[PDB]
């Protein structure tokens, strides 16, 4: 290829990525998108899920159905292909999953989508804690809402469920009933002063943008068979049919800009490992949470030594997520976990205070994936046989129980993506090494976090109680390019554009300013909407 | 609802009036896939601008009956001119009222339609109605039979105009009277034979069968899919159960039009107890795109085996149907069933709305080749439906076409 | 083609339940030969001691050879029926699933993850209880 010209390039075909374009497809601009990983197709995805084995079917295993292409690898961690380096106090919590592929990791989510609060865009102003986004939560509601209706997410439009974001109108649907599990968790930590609510879903209570109704298979997690949930790959196919070109196996590592900033065109591989200049008179990078700050940080070049959109020296710094402690126990009281979604409701009583000022907010969620593949497993594991493994495999599948709690982090400049100096793939682009901490912050919240699930298993009578006593990752990959005001303290400006290069913009969770007591991806979502305004502004 | 609305209802009129579902009220602009071309349906608000505002009674009788329009200009016969040319003076007169006094005028010019030469000159449908035998006097009570043996046939011929889907035309592309409901192609999409051939129609169906059928869309061995499940949304659902068991009064009393090489009734195929081996599936595992998994089976199992299961006979529930014992599976002719993988079955009945995922190129879930659809296909047939049946990867291109190139349409050259 | 009927024999009897497929067999035996070549001279001994002291149900089956080393391969044995793996890493084969006996206990009540269970609706109706055995 002599040379593979475009108006607005989108590194990276994921959630973020596909509703940029989409969005800007949808009024008339040349979108070129380009993805690290392979053209992934659903049916294949749960073909393999459903071959994998039951040993790794028991253990939440996402990364499994998608095969780690070695050109653009994502982490896999039961054989530990070591794609994501993560060390410091915490390494354990910062073992993230991210697919690489057209529609991104999302491909695989539980489609959790949520709404922040308002305060969640002032914990700087309001608590002294954190830092603030640039932006407030009315600024970003019209287009929060854009991408509630653009993915069809559920809802419990009537319900004062708890101290939420105000919706200046309601959610594009109404939250399936529960199943039987949720309804008596709801009950259990009601009984215990917890306020259990429906969880928003990007999922089909009722048919959607021709995606059918949700059946409850409940493989959320990683893979809709029907695709009753939303995937990024929806808005790739939505914005390749409308004009969008779109390149799998694109995995970019350098760019080129003039003396004045702007930068020019960019470049990437195939798995051949062949060069080719991309030029676009917008560049917008949108990768991951981790993906943006390894890119950036891997893109330095005369002009800027120190890393692309990098000279305020924080890119990369101030990583970001939700620290999960996920406890799994046997409930004495038959629960069946299953019906519906793995993700059906959560106690969201404690989002939102007076004590963020001194330690971080809990999400107490329960986990609603079936048991069946866990208590076969463990049941098999015992050694029993003939009709009391039968009754043993039913009756840990009937009390098969899954809690956790997710916080929130400080911004720690020290927790950078600096890429590792002796590792490579088959390209040679180093790996997202990750000196990861949590913070005196996340301990002083998990240690009542430790004591609020203690106490929410007691309730249930629960026995063989396993308490993981490090945190588990949630995958919510915000920070790494905390977005501002000031060129030298933050990264990129409120509209998403990099105050080093005023062409580029980055749509992901890296410009997340707060990572928030809740899940992420509508915001990513929203801040991708705003982005597209932000082009759209742009170029006319 | 008054007599008029009850007309409009059973006449379907908002069903090529109204383009998709959103478009405003009898505003006209839906496409229709005619052979030839596209045809885009008017408005017939009463807009005294771009509606029938200006429109009198003799006027709109002709233009509902002669398929005459008002400056003289010959409607296009995608107009069931010829189903409603039958209708009963007082009847066309209350849709009249209906029309000029119920709906909002919408102001909006609906798009004109074009078509290549000689198509685009809307004045040869004269020869066309004259060798089309339309007229056509206004229906009239037949003693011989009851009077819900009559309200069927009314209903079924002039006012629901079953007739216009339901029965093959000709070379010269008119209603073929001959092989009266014998089942025809429309297209994507194929009306199967509903006479009352045991075997070839609907004769073998229960009468219980029938009316789920035709009210809410959904039976244990049929689902209302494509242009029925619109005509079930839009038309039908509404009919009072009188008027259903009219019409099955009359179902029941068409004759017979056997098909050649068909011995079992389309809802009584049985299916092998065969399915996949997991074990062959382990060895195309971390190779994802289904490019490798040339096979029938394992594709089917893949792909759609999540709502209808392994052994085919569907959700317990019903929800999902059974691809063993189903008319589309049991069909001889797969046309039905490869139009239900392109674009799927989305009936909305009593605001409870089934959806099928698309299946298509441009599929939203999953997308399918043309080769890999006719393997799947060809495993459902085997598997749960008509043996019999054969689709190829050219039938499956064919159907997203829009089916055969009618011998009429190729003199747009 | 006996050791394809002593293997369903010993499976039906060991599992305590009948209906099994035999294409699921076949490939475990695959399985189990290409693993261990002596697979069948232990088969055929295990078969001979079942038919020597006529064991009748599959707990004294169990209990009565904790220390004899063929109790191994009946317990790999109901494993593999069970689940449908032989080996334990993630590169081992699946030979069953939505049809591994362990999934099918609760099959009545809890979705099988990824085939749908009835409707799309159908966890507001309240559950079996846990001590009732719904088939097989
Ligand atoms: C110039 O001279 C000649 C003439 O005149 C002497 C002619 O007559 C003709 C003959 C050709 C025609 C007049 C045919 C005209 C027909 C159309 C333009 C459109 C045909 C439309 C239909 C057959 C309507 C029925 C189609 C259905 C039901 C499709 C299903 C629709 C939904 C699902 C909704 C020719 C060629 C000609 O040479
Ligand atoms: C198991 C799991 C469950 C989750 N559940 C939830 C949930 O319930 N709710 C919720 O809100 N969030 C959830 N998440 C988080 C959610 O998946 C992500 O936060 C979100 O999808 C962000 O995706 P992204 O498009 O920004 O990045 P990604 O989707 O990770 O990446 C987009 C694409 O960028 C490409 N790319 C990366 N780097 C480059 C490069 N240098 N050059 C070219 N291309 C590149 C990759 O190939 C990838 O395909 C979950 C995550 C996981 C792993
Ligand atoms: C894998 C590609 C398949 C195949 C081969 C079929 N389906 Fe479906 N299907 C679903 C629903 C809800 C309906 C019927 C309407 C309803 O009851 O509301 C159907 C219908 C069919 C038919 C019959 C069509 C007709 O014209 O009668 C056939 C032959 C068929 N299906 C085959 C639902 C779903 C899905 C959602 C869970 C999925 C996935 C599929 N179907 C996939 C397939
Ligand atoms: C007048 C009210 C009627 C009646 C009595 C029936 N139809 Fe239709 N129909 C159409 C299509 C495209 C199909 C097949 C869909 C698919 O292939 O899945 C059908 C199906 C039927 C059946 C089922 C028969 C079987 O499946 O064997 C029956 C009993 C039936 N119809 C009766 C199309 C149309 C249509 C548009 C062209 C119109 C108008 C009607 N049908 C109207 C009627
Ligand atoms: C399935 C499609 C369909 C149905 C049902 C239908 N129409 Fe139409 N109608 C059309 C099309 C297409 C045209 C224009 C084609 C032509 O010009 O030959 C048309 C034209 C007309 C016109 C001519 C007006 C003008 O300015 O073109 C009138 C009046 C009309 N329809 C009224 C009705 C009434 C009343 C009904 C009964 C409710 C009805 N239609 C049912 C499709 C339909
Ligand atoms: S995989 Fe899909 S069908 Fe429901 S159980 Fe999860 S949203």
């Amino acid at each position: 290829n002599e040379t593979l010209s475009a108006d607005v390039v989108i590194i990276g075909a994921g959630i973020c990525g596909s509703l940029l374009a989409h969005k800007l497809v949808r009024n008339g601009l040349s979108v070129l998108l380009l993805d690290a990983g392979p053209r992934r197709d659903r049916s294949q995805i749960v073909e393999n899920w459903r071959n994998m084995p039951p040993d790794n079917k028991s253990q939440y295993d996402y990364a499994t159905p998608y095969p780690s292409v070695p050109w653009a690898p994502h982490t896999n961690y039961f054989p530990d292909n070591n794609y994501l380096i993560v060390k410091g106090p915490d390494r354990t919590a910062y073992k993230q999953g991210i697919i690489k592929g057209v529609g991104g990791t999302t491909w695989h989510w539980a489609a959790s989508s949520w709404r922040y609060l308002p305060n969640d865009f002032k914990l700087h102003s309001t608590y002294g804690v954190g830092r603030d986004y640039a932006m407030s939560y009315d600024e970003l509601e019209p287009y929060y809402y854009e991408a509630e209706c653009e993915m069809g997410v559920m809802g419990p439009n009537g319900e004062e469920i708890t101290p939420s974001a105000p919706r200046q109108n309601p959610w594009p649907m109404t939250s399936m009933p529960y199943g039987y599990g949720d309804r008596t968790f709801t009950e259990i930590v009601s009984k215990l002063g917890f306020s259990n609510t429906p969880v928003p879903q990007a999922r089909n209570s009722r048919p959607y943008d021709g995606r059918p109704q949700c059946c409850g298979n409940n493989n959320c997690m990683p893979i809709c068979p029907i695709g009753a949930m939303y995937n990024g790959v929806y808005a790739a196919i939505k914005a390749e049919k409308l004009g969008a070109k779109i390149i799998p196996n694109a995995v970019v590592y350098a760019m080129e800009t003039d003396a004045k900033n702007r930068i020019t065109a960019i470049s990437f591989y195939d798995p051949d490992k062949q060069s080719h200049r991309v030029v676009a008179k917008t560049f917008v990078i949108a990768a991951n949470g981790i993906e943006t700050p390894k890119l950036l940080l891997l893109a330095a070049n005369d002009r800027n030594p120190h890393g692309i959109a990098n000279s305020s020296d924080l890119v990369g710094r101030n990583m970001m997520d939700h620290p999960g402690i996920g406890m799994s126990f046997q409930s004495a009281e038959p629960i069946w976990a299953g019906g519906g979604s793995v993700q059906m409701s959560s106690i969201t009583n404690f989002r939102d205070g007076d004590f963020r000022s001194e330690y971080a907010a809990t999400q107490i969620g329960y986990n609603n994936t079936a048991q069946n593949s866990r208590a076969g497993m463990k049941a098999l594991s015992m050694g029993l046989v003939g009709k009391k493994l039968d009754e043993e495999i039913r009756r840990r599948t009937a009390h098969g129980v899954d809690i956790y709690a997710n916080h929130e982090v400080l911004p720690d400049p020290n927790n950078r993506l600096v890429l590792s100096k002796d590792y490579k793939d088959a390209l040679g682009i180093p790996h997202p090494e990750v000196t990861y901490d949590v913070g005196e912050y996340v301990r002083k919240s998990a240690a009542i976090s430790r004591q609020r699930l203690m106490d929410i298993a007691k309730a249930m009578g629960g026995t063989e109680i396993e308490m993981t006593p490090y945190f588990t990752p949630n995958q919510h990959i915000t920070g790494g390019t905390i977005m501002g005001h000031d060129p030298r303290d933050s990264v990129v400006d409120k509209w998403l554009r990099t105050h080093d290069h005023s062409n580029l913009f980055l749509a992901t969770g890296a410009t997340m300013a707060a990572s928030g007591t809740v899940n992420s991806t509508l915001t990513m979502a929203a801040l991708s909407l705003r982005a597209a305004d932000a082009i759209l502004n742009d170029l006319k | 609802i008054s007599r008029g609305h009850y007309l409009a209802i059973a006449a379907d009129c908002a069903a090529c009036h109204t383009n998709g579902r959103d478009g405003q009220f009898l505003a006209g602009g839906y496409a229709i896939s005619s052979p030839m071309g596209n045809i885009y349906s008017t408005n017939i608000t009463p807009s005294k601008t771009h509606g029938i505002g200006n429109y009198t009674l003799e006027q709109f009788s002709k233009a509902l009956r002669h398929g005459i329009r008002a400056d003289g200009a010959q409607l296009y016969p995608a107009m069931p001119y010829d189903a409603y040319n039958r209708l009963t003076d007082e009847d066309v007169k209350s849709l009249y009222a209906y029309i000029m006094t119920e709906v909002k005028p919408v102001d909006a010019p609906s798009p004109k339609t074009q078509l290549p030469f000689p198509f685009s000159i809307r004045a040869s449908l004269g020869i066309w109605k004259i060798a089309a035998r339309i007229e056509g006097k206004p229906y009239v009570f037949d003693h011989t039979h009851n009077d819900d043996w009559n309200r069927g046939r009314y209903l079924v011929d002039e006012l629901a105009h079953c007739g216009e889907c339901h029965t093959p035309r000709n070379f010269l592309l008119a209603p073929n009277q001959s092989a009266y409901l014998a089942g025809a192609d429309i297209g994507s999409w194929r009306a199967p034979n509903i006479t009352n051939a045991p075997q070839s129609g609907i004769g073998s169906w229960s009468d219980q069968d029938l009316f789920q059928y035709l009210k809410t869309g959904k039976t244990a061995h049929a689902r209302a899919a494509g242009p029925m499940a619109e005509a079930i949304e839009h038309s039908l659902q509404y009919l009072p159960d009188a008027d259903i068991s009219a019409i099955v009064t009359y179902l029941r009393s068409v004759p017979a039009k056997a098909e050649s090489g068909q011995t079992v009734a389309n809802f009584e195929h049985a299916g092998r107890p065969s399915s996949y081996s997991v074990a062959n599936a382990n060895s195309r595992r971390s190779n994802s795109t289904l490019t490798k998994t040339t096979d029938g089976a394992a594709l089917y199992e893949a792909v759609c085996a999540s709502c209808h299961q392994s052994d085919g006979k569907g959700s317990k529930d019903g929800y999902y149907p059974s691809l063993v014992g189903n008319t589309t599976t049991g069909q001889l002719n797969p046309n039905d069933l490869i139009a239900s993988i392109l674009y799927g079955v989305d009936r909305t009945t009593d605001n409870h709305e089934i959806l099928m995922p698309a299946f298509g190129p441009d599929s939203l879930v999953q997308p399918l080749t043309d080769e890999q659809i006719a393997t799947i296909a060809d495993y459902v047939l085997s598997h749960f439906g008509n043996a019999q049946a054969t689709v190829s990867a050219d039938a499956v291109k064919q159907v997203r076409a829009g089916g055969k190139q009618v011998p009429l349409a190729k003199l747009a050259s | 083609r006996d050791s394809i009927s002593d293997f369903m024999q010993l499976s039906a009897f060991a599992t305590g339940h009948k209906n099994l497929d035999l294409n699921i067999g076949s490939a475990l035996l695959l399985a189990f030969e290409a693993q261990k070549h002596d697979f069948s001279t232990q088969i055929k001994a295990l078969r001979e001691h079942i038919t020597k002291n006529n064991y009748q149900d599959v707990e004294a089956l169990d209990a009565a050879m904790k220390d004899d080393p063929l109790h191994p391969t009946l317990i790999q044995i109901i494993r593999a029926w069970y689940s449908g793996v032989i080996e334990d890493e993630t590169n081992a084969k699946v030979y069953a699933f939505e049809k591994a006996l362990m999934y099918q206990p609760s099959r009545d009540v809890v979705v099988i993850p990824t085939y749908a269970h009835n409707g799309p609706n159908y966890w507001v109706s309240e559950p079996a209880s846990v001590d009732v055995m719904p088939a097989f």
